[PDB]
Parts: C-alpha cells; sequence; structure tokens
C-alpha cells in the first residue's frame, strides 16, 4: 500500500488530540525530531534488528529524544511502536503538517524564476495566490536558469505557468500540428 | 537540523551491534525453509553453515532477508 | 519461562514467548488450567510460535499462559500397552486406569 494510506490514522489521530488540548505546536516540534531521528543511519539500522523487542525499540527513540517528548507524545511512540509502524514516521510528520496547515488557513508554495525576484515581486505573488486560494500563502522561491524568462507556481496540484519556456512549448504545439 | 546536538550526542552512545557482511542470524523456520537477516554478499546458490554442522542453500536474495 | 495465547483461528493457535525461551519444533506445550496440549509447528520470528491443539478448542481465550515441556509428545510403550485402549496423547481411554508404563518414547524419529 501506499505509506500515505497507512499514515492517515496516526496522523490523524495526533492532529486531533493536540487540537483538543491546544498542543499543536509542540507535536510539530515532537514529530519532526522523531521524523529526522529515524532516519539517522545509525537509528535507521538499530530499527531493523530482528532480536530487540518493541518495547526496546520505543524506549531506545524515547531515549534519544530525550526532553522533546512530552508524555502524550511518549505514548503515541510506544502505540506506533507497538502496532509495528516505526517506518511510518517521516510521513507521519509529512501528513500532520498538512492537516495543520488547513485547520490554520495556510499554504505552501513552491516558485521557480529565470532570475531572483525582489520582495516587492514576491509580495504581488503572494497577494493575488491568497485571493484565489483564499488562504495566507508561503512563497519559497528558487533559481532556475532552464527558464528564459518568467516564473512557475505550485502549490499542490495546481501548477500556474508563466514562465517564456512554457509559451515557446505552445507556440512548437501550435505550429508542429 | 531537528538532530540537536544533545540528539546527536545521545545516538553516539547507543549499542548499535555491527553484522559482518559473511554473518546472518535465523529469524524464522518453517516446513525447511530458514529465513535469514543479514548475509549482505552470500551468492544465489552459495551453501550456508548453521551451527551443530547442518548446511543449507541460499535461493532467495530478498531486499530485507535470505530464504535458505 | 512461560508464553500466551495470541491467536486463535480453528485448530491452529499462535503462542509468544520471551525472545530467550521459545520452544523447539515438534515440543509439546501445556495451556494453563485447561486439559489441552499443543504442538509447535512453525516459528514465526519475534518469539512467535504457531501450533495445533490436540484437545477441544472450546474453553481457550486470548491471554491464557502456556508452558513448555521440553520435549515432543511422549507416549508408554512396551508390555503394558497390550490389551489397552489408548488417544493420541497415550492416555487410557477404557476404564481399566492409569496405564503401568516403565518407559516413555517421543513420537517423532
Amino acid at each position: 500500500a501506499e505509506l500515505t494510506t497507512l499514515a492517515r490514522p496516526y496522523a490523524k489521530a495526533a492532529f486531533e488530540y493536540a487540537q483538543a488540548h491546544q498542543q499543536l505546536a509542540d507535536w510539530s516540534a515532537a514529530l519532526g525530531v522523531l521524523a529526522a531521528v529515524s532516519q539517522d543511519d545509525t537509528v535507521r539500522q538499530l530499527l531493523k534488528e530482528p532480536q530487540l523487542t518493541s518495547s526496546a525499540k520505543a524506549q531506545s527513540l524515547i531515549d534519544v529524544c530525550g526532553d522533546k517528548l512530552n508524555a502524550p507524545a511518549q505514548n503515541f511512540v510506544r502505540t506506533v511502536a507497538e502496532n509495528k509502524r516505526l517506518e511510518l514516521l517521516p510521513t507521519i510528520a509529512e501528513m500532520y503538517e498538512q492537516l495543520k496547515a488547513e485547520q490554520e488557513k495556510s499554504v505552501e508554495v513552491e516558485v521557480t524564476s529565470a532570475f531572483t525576484l525582489s520582495k516587492e515581486q514576491q509580495d504581488k505573488l503572494a497577494k493575488a495566490l491568497s485571493a484565489r486560494l483564499s488562504r495566507e500563502v508561503r512563497l519559497h522561491a528558487s533559481e532556475d536558469a532552464s527558464l528564459i524568462g518568467g516564473v512557475i507556481i505550485r502549490a499542490g496540484d495546481l501548477v500556474i505557468d508563466g514562465s517564456v519556456r512554457g509559451k515557446l512549448a505552445k507556440l512548437a504545439e501550435a505550429l508542429k500540428s | 537540523s531537528e538532530i540537536s546536538e544533545i540528539i546527536k550526542g545521545r545516538i553516539e552512545k547507543l549499542d548499535v551491534a555491527s553484522q559482518a557482511r559473511n554473518e546472518g542470524t535465523i529469524v524464522s523456520v518453517s516446513d525447511g525453509i530458514v529465513r535469514i537477516y543479514g548475509l549482505a554478499d552470500v551468492m544465489y546458490g552459495e551453501m550456508i553453515e548453521f551451527p551443530g554442522g547442518v548446511y543449507g542453500m541460499a535461493l532467495n536474495l530478498e531486499q530485507d532477508s535470505v530464504g535458505a | 519461562s512461560s508464553g500466551r495465547i495470541v491467536q486463535i483461528i480453528g485448530a491452529v493457535i499462535d503462542v509468544e514467548f520471551p525472545r530467550d525461551a521459545v520452544p523447539s519444533i515438534y515440543e509439546a506445550l501445556k495451556v494453563q488450567g485447561v486439559e489441552t496440549t499443543l504442538e509447535v509447528q512453525q516459528q514465526l520470528g519475534d518469539g512467535v510460535v504457531r501450533s495445533i491443539a490436540m484437545g477441544s478448542t472450546e474453553g481457550l481465550k486470548r491471554g491464557l499462559n502456556v508452558d513448555s515441556t521440553g520435549a515432543a509428545i511422549s507416549v508408554p510403550v512396551g508390555k503394558a500397552t497390550l490389551g489397552r485402549i489408548m488417544d493420541v496423547l497415550g492416555n487410557p481411554i477404557d476404564e481399566a486406569g492409569p496405564i503401568g508404563e516403565e518407559e516413555r518414547w517421543g513420537i517423532h524419529r
């Protein structure tokens, strides 16, 4: 199955508890540190040994994180380990942020341009995107010399291409016919 | 990143046991088939040595284990 | 050391044991407080063994304690067995009382 199909129940349970107790910020840090720690090459190896029991894998991961996990977050790691799903931690953190972003009415937007775009232009783009998405947009600008001009915006599955590269492809498709 | 020096310092104290590429551990036993963890260097059709002078042959080299 | 029943599906029962006390293949196990014996068929890993019951499963529950006997099913042999009726485990099923056995042998050879 897709890792997203298996991490949905755990991400939803952690989000409902964090929301009901007003701990939304705390759990973003706990899940983020568990995700990062579970992917380091010595922890990645310890979480695959055949002689360790589920409780020892959970305890080892709890001791490494230490103070970056409250009592509820420790009960959650013990639950994920007992159900044999510690490989889902990076995906659980990713899905928890999606639920939190839609709760706070915010959207993460990726932007690529031919040349560096100034703060005035970034805010001008953000204003329009916020109006159509009816969400607080957070832009992540980046450079791509492949484009000969313009910008390409992407927010989830929505893709708006204003780059002259895309315009040159449309011109080609209309003349090759 | 999220890996603080404290977190990095704690990870170095873990009792992570190193496995040689020529060694493995029996995970399950059933109907004449033995599944083994490790054996990173074993070749398809190679002979495997178990305790008490018993021998097996590696036939399934899967991503996480060897079926002998 | 003792294990605990974790799953029951038909005649097949799964029992979980401490990782340093897992019973051998064909070893006989006894369920605490119930007159039922189990024979280990496979070692599934993670301290779990799969077994078949040598009695009715109507009285079984998840979480019941299970004891390892240290050997395969052992039955009485020799002259004492003549003129007697026995079950799979070697118990007398006639009303003539206990068998005057002097030796017991494992059924696997």
